[PDB]
């Protein structure tokens, strides 16, 4: 079982922020919405879909509509910046299922597109029986990114590594992934592309073997 | 002088799990291959015996159990078993000799603001014994303080309700179960089969 | 008074046990659902494992075999043994009570941190990232543990630099790359060097980045 939450969500302050969780048997599951604040524990902000926990503010509010559960935060203040998880129990697996998180960060500042570099692996590195090849992303806001790593057009994720994005010094964020692979793989393809996706945006940048 | 299968498996209405509803079966012959070749039964296991077999033995009792959950917790009706239908509503024995049948009841259990009238237990202290049967509400104590009958913190109501809707998926769709279980003892058998 | 308590995190080597404690205050484990559930550096939640009242045990399929969920009433203390730990078992683990199928996780505990590594000190490897403005980079890779100090021409050069912080790797070593933002008319022209200083390995090496 899958729970897909958005990985960001973006609000001025003030502002109405939604946040959705997909599953295909959410309809039939009780969905519990959890907020992490940075460097915390998870609090429980919703249970049952729609119920409010002793103590939490009424501007958080479940909902519940077909195979979708979406949590509502109304007049969105600097102190809601967290991450939040839907969560369920699918009887199918008999598993707890936990959504991918949702980073919802208050905007406190113009949005900005990433900017990123890749770096295939240096012909000393090739020498010495290794390869990688480094993206580094940076000057974004808000400060969540999705890396993907290609080879030609197929998927990998073997050997990928990335940072948790990290504050600059203008108040923008930055990350790194790193592909490790063998030189064999390095020079029987194509081309290896990374892919950075913020705010629904994707910056492509690929290398070829010289 | 047929056995009353009918009034068991055709029945208009069936017991929640945490109450289920048992009917037993004697002084009559039973045909359990129509049974097993009828109705288009979802799940139809039988442990320690067969069908076939079956229908060519005699036995001193025949338990029937009707009860409802969902799909997903078929499975939890089978010996050996562990999770909230299996602990806290309907236990199996090991030793478990009879048969255990589940139809999807979709078109009969679930309505479209939500079937809320089948309940099960959610909160017990102690599993249950097998065949043991626990239709109480009383208000589960899970902290030290006592509840005195009142929902509250550590205070919570025992029986959670399913909620069947139509656009449910076929695992939280509500199935109907049927437990045969076959009772041999130092009596005349006086349930057999054609 | 409602809290949960942990303790027994640290350091591991792989293939080692580790048994991790949760002390309740406010309610009593043995009557309730209780789960143990952890979260990777930098990843999402992942739930580990659960108990119910009645003593009926779960495990995700990521910790099947190894893991056991155990309770004490004497000392109304929830425990978790962990068998033939790996690098991927590193996260920090929470407790909490309730059930995913009513009601959530209400309490939760402060979290304790696990980290199954064998990593040593060791020096760092520096290698040039070259150019096709132009940017310039020096690759640290296969270092333990922080930090490490990167300065480009005896820290002559600062305008256009940019460390980024080092990567956490799965094999507990630490790698990370500088960059430098320089003129395409420059590439031929000027020569730049990176200098790396690794303190806990006395380790400092100066290398040259040039076109290809
Ligand atoms: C239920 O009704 C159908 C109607 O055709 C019948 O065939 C079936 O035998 C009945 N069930 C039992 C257990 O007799």
């Amino acid at each position: 079982y899958e729970l897909t939450q958005p990985p960001s969500v973006s609000v001025a302050p003030g502002q109405t922020a939604r946040i959705t969780c997909g599953g295909n048997n959410i309809g039939g599951q009780s969905v519990h919405w959890y907020q992490q604040k940075p460097g915390q524990a998870p609090v429980l902000v919703v249970y049952d879909d729609s119920d409010r926990p002793s103590g939490i503010p009424e501007r958080f509010s479940g909902s519940n509509s077909g195979n979708t559960a979406t949590l509502t935060i109304s007049r969105v203040e600097a102190g809601d910046e967290a991450d939040y998880y839907c969560q369920v129990w699918d009887s199918s697996s008999d598993h707890v299922v936990f959504g991918g998180g949702t980073k919802l960060t208050v905007l406190g500042q113009p949005k900005a597109a990433p900017s990123v570099t890749l770096f295939p692996p240096s012909s000393e590195e090739l020498q010495a029986n290794k390869a990688t090849l480094v993206c580094l992303i940076s000057d974004f806001y808000p400060g969540a990114v999705t890396v993907a790593w290609k080879a030609d057009s197929s998927p990998v994720k073997a050997g990928v590594e990335t940072t948790t994005p990290s504050k600059q010094s203008n108040n923008k964020y930055a990350a790194s992934s790193y592909l490790s692979l063998t030189p064999e793989q390095w020079k029987s393809h194509r081309s290896y592309s990374c892919q950075v996706t913020h705010e629904g945006s994707t910056v492509e940048k690929t290398v070829a073997p010289t | 002088n047929l056995c009353p299968f009918g009034e068991v498996f055709n029945a208009t209405r069936f017991a929640s799990v945490y109450a289920w509803n048992r009917k037993r079966i004697s002084n009559c012959v039973a045909d359990y291959s129509v049974l097993y070749n009828s109705a288009s039964f979802s799940t139809f296991k039988c442990y320690g015996v067969s069908p076939t077999k079956l229908n060519d033995l005699c036995f001193t009792n025949v338990y029937a159990d009707s009860f409802v959950i969902r799909g997903d917790e078929v499975r939890q009706i089978a010996p050996g078993q562990t999770g909230n239908i299996a602990d806290y509503n309907y236990k199996l024995p090991d030793d478990f000799t009879g048969c255990v049948i589940a139809w999807n009841s979709n078109n009969l259990d679930s309505k479209v603001g939500g079937n809320y009238n089948y309940l099960y237990r959610l909160f017990r202290k102690s599993n249950l014994k097998p065949f043991e049967r626990d239709i109480s509400t009383e208000i589960y104590q899970a902290g030290s303080t006592p509840c005195n009958g009142v929902k509250g913190f550590n205070c919570y109501f025992p029986l959670q309700s399913y909620g069947f809707q139509p656009t449910y998926g076929v695992g939280y769709q509500p199935y109907r179960v049927v437990v045969l279980s076959f009772e041999l003892l130092h009596a005349p058998a006086t349930v057999c089969g054609p | 008074e409602v809290q949960l308590v942990e303790s027994g995190g640290g350091l591991v080597q792989p293939g080692g046990s580790l048994r991790l404690s949760c002390a309740a205050s406010g309610f009593t484990v043995s009557s309730n659902y209780m789960n143990w559930v952890r979260q990777a550096p930098g990843k999402g939640l992942e739930w580990v494992s659960v108990i119910y009242s009645g003593g009926s045990t779960y495990y995700a399929d990521s910790v099947k075999g190894r893991f056991t969920i155990s309770r004490h009433n004497s000392k109304n203390t929830l425990y978790l043994q962990m068998n033939s730990l790996r690098a991927e078992d590193t996260a920090v683990y929470y407790c909490a009570r309730g059930t995913a199928m009513a009601y959530g996780m209400d309490v939760w505990g402060q979290g304790t941190t696990v980290t199954v590594s064998s990593a040593s000190t060791k020096g760092p490897s520096v290698f040039p990232l070259a150019p096709s403005t132009a940017a310039l980079g020096c690759l640290v890779k296969d270092y333990f543990p922080e930090p490490v100090t990167v300065s480009w021409n005896s820290g002559a050069l600062t305008s256009g630099v940019h460390t980024f912080p080092a990567v956490l790797q799965s094999s507990g070593l630490y790698s990370l790359s500088s960059v430098v933002t320089v003129p395409s008319s420059s590439l031929g022209t000027q020569t730049y060097i990176c200098n790396v200083n690794h303190k806990p390995s006395n380790t400092k090496v100066d290398k040259k980045v040039e076109p290809k």
